[PDB]
């Protein structure tokens, strides 16, 4: 009953939340390794609730 | 206890969600299953 747009959009949300918890705290810019701390918690926090 | 409560009280009324934790006094624990019971009747009421 509904296009894939919604779904994407239901994703973007976890997208702005997920970089919003990176944006709430301070850390360090990390374009370094493969994985991150804040980041893959963050993601997790995000599919936890 | 507010700041931890009202998150706690959150946890409950959106079912689970984060168990956070519990403390130790067994009329707090009556307390979150009364809570928890409104809930999730809320929560049926809400989808019916």
């Amino acid at each position: 009953p509904f296009q894939s747009t919604l779904w994407l959009l239901v994703g973007l949300s976890v997208h702005v939340v997920a970089v919003m918890l990176y944006l709430l705290d301070r850390f360090s810019p990390f374009g370094r390794f493969e994985d991150a701390l804040t980041l893959s918690s963050a993601m997790w926090f995000s599919w936890r609730v | 206890t507010i700041g931890k409560a009202i998150w706690l009280l959150w946890g409950l009324v959106f079912n689970n969600s984060l168990p956070v934790q519990n403390p130790k006094g067994t009329t707090s624990k009556i307390m979150v299953s009364v809570w928890a019971f409104f809930a999730v009747i809320f929560l049926a009421s809400y989808t019916a």
